[PDB]
């Protein structure tokens, strides 16, 4: 019922709290000093024992997490209803600002880099028994070479979705979603039970594979029922409307295969990215 | 497409025109809400709806947000609702308009039960001249009819709203609502090109809502038609694109009323009804030529 920090392998003797870094849907996120750090203060209910033991459920497997490619678990104190979870803070841009941004250049050599980076990172989640859940963009951190994930793990116990029989649908969310995932969205949708898988967090990079290339998300004409239809019975784009080979192309029709067991591991995804030009 | 008694109304609209000048937040005090609230304006007194959009971004693309916005000024007529000004206040830009004593079509079938064939009858030249006028007057399509964007007055009018002016405005608004009552055509859930021909598939299934009492998708199974008289998203959208359109039960309803829906409905947009297909359709020259008082069947059922 109860995590202290003095529980964690990080000595901990204070912890100072700044600034602000940005808005976001789960909870706030500020600067904070240790070191400098990312704090996440996140409110719950006093007395929901569910969603609590299934939070302490979480954070104690991201205690055995350490890799240069994962942003490092720091320590979550818990005295309900105010929680809180420490991690590094990352230096540099996110990956959806970088992408963004026409005063970068983005050749086909450091996309291939960039994605292997992701991959390398995720197979260790997955290779732990870690699913992500929302790995995007803005969930991936780029300074000069430097790829890192973060906030794998948060969405089973977020809450982003919460109007009367009306789901809210974030942009750039959707076509994230694996099919197997878009079908079944309702307005009863829980995040605790949508059927996330290490299949549905592989679909989720070959958006991210889509967006190093073309430098927007896919299906960014469309509204977001278009998409839902579009994404349930298979339909995909391809990105040789802007002059991408062949390989760069599979990598998509491997990723987001229709039939989950056809698409690859992030180990095979591994060595695809290798063989590239 | 001209009245004089409707000439006479839209000019009293340029009249309070000029009362506004301009306009931002503490101009206005909250009475009620309907997100959109009922407002009152000081500097002129005034009696308005205020939209609030929550928009958090950029300088360069508000500025070009109102500016593409400044249209509605110059667009006007007596099946459009009445626009105002549109300025940005703390994070959230809002849009003030033509106040509605009687509310959406929405609002006012789930206070009836359902909706009389005469009444939906001017309802349907209300929408048709509508976005007649929007498309030939100004280029643009609606993009977004649903019952709860016909607002109707205790005075007689009924006019659209909600449309799409800015092409931005639509890029920028970080998250859209989906529910179980979809009015989107078979081609824009397909990602085809689209004209105003979805707009009249959009008019077509709000009409048999209405008609009926419920929403009609799935359709019901002989026991709830009876009385009358647990779905994923996906599968309702799949529904909408692969099996038959909906239609009105043959019993209650005249042909002229039956045969509009379904020309309205017609999954190719080729061989849907056109705009003015429609005004020389026979359910529609046989209802213009009607004496319903629609004021009055509004506030004997309202209550107002
Ligand atoms: C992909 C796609 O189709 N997007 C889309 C498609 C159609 C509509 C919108 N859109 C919208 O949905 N609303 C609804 C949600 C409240 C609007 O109010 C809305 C809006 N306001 C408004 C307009 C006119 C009058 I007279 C009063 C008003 F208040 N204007 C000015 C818009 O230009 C758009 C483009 C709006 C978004
Ligand atoms: N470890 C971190 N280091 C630096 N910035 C961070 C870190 N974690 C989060 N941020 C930033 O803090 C803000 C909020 O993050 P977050 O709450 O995850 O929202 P988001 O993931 O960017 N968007 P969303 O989750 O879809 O609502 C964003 O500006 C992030 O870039
Ligand atoms: N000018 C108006 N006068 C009276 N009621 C209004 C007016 N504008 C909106 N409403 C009502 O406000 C409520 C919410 O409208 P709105 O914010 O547009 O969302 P919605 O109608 O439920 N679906 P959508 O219009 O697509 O966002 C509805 O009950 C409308 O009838
Ligand atoms: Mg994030
Ligand atoms: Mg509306």
């Amino acid at each position: 019922t109860s995590i202290f920090l003095q529980e964690w392998d990080i000595p901990f003797e204070q912890l100072e709290i700044g600034e602000l870094i940005g808005k976001g849907r789960f909870g706030q996120v500020y600067h904070g000093r240790w070191g400098e750090v990312a704090i996440r203060l996140i409110d719950i209910e006093r007395d929901n024992e569910d969603q609590l033991k299934a939070f302490k459920r979480e954070v104690m497997a991201y205690r055995q997490t350490r890799h240069e490619n994962v942003v490092l678990f720091m320590g979550a104190c818990m005295s309900p209803p105010h929680l809180a979870i420490i991690t590094s803070l990352c230096k540099g841009r996110t990956l959806y600002s970088v992408v963004r941004d026409a005063k970068i250049v983005l050749d086909v050599n450091k996309t291939r880099q960039i994605a292997q980076e992701i991959v390398k990172g995720m197979g260790y989640l997955h290779a732990k028994g870690i699913l992500h859940k929302d790995l995007k963009s803005k969930n991936v951190f780029y300074d000069n070479g430097k790829v890192v994930i973060t906030d794998f793990g948060l969405f089973s116990i977020s809450g982003v979705l919460q109007r009367e029989d009306k789901l809210r649908i974030q942009n750039g969310w959707l076509c994230h979603l694996a099919p197997e995932i878009i079908r079944q969205l309702s307005p009863d949708t829980e995040e605790d039970k949508l059927p996330f898988s290490k299949h549905s967090d592989v679909f989720a990079l070959g958006t991210i594979w889509y967006e190093l290339h073309a430098r927007e998300w896919p299906f960014k004409t469309q509204p977001a029922e278009a998409i839902i239809w579009q994404m349930g019975t298979g339909m995909k784009p391809n990105l040789s409307q802007i002059g991408m080979g062949k390989e760069i192309s599979d990598i998509l029709l491997f990723c987001w295969a229709f039939e989950q067991e056809e698409r690859p591991t992030f180990t095979k995804l591994m060595d695809m990215l290798e063989k590239l030009p | 497409e001209l009245d004089e008694q409707q000439r006479k109304r839209l000019e009293a609209f340029l009249t309070q025109k000029q009362k506004v000048g301009e306009l931002k937040d503490d101009d206005f005090e909250k009475i009620s809400e309907l997100v959109v609230f009922k407002v009152s304006h000081k500097p002129s007194g005034l009696v308005m709806a205020r939209k609030l959009i929550h928009l958090e971004i950029k300088p360069a693309i508000r500025n070009q947000i109102i500016r593409e916005l400044q249209v509605l000024h110059e667009c006007n007529s007596p099946y459009i609702v009445g626009f105002y000004g549109a300025f940005y206040s703390d994070g959230e830009i809002s849009i003030c308009m033509e106040h509605m004593d009687g509310g959406s079509l929405d609002q006012v079938l789930k206070k009836a039960g359902r909706i009389p064939e005469q009444i939906l009858g001017k309802v349907s030249i209300a929408v048709i001249k509508g976005l007649t006028y929007l498309r030939e007057k100004h280029k643009i399509m609606h993009r977004d009819v649903k019952p709860s964007n016909i607002l109707v007055n205790s005075r007689g009018e009924i006019k659209l709203c909600d449309f799409g002016v800015s092409g931005q405005l639509i890029d920028s608004m970080a998250n859209s609502f989906v529910g179980t009552r979809s009015y989107m055509s078979p081609e824009r859930l397909q990602g085809t090109h689209y004209s105003v021909q979805s707009d009249i598939w959009s008019m077509g299934l709000s009409l048999v809502e209405m008609a009926v009492g419920r929403y009609p998708i799935p359709p019901p199974d002989a026991k709830e038609l009876e009385l009358m008289f647990p779905m994923a998203i996906f599968e309702l959208l799949d529904y909408i694109v692969n099996e038959p359109p909906p239609k009105l039960p043959s019993a209650v309803f005249s042909l002229e009323f039956q045969d509009f829906v379904n020309k309205c409905l017609i999954k190719n947009p080729a061989e849907r009804a056109d705009l003015k297909q429609l005004m020389v359709h026979a359910f529609i020259k046989r209802s213009d030529a009607e004496e319903v008082d629609f004021a009055g069947w509004l506030c004997s059922t309202i209550g107002l």
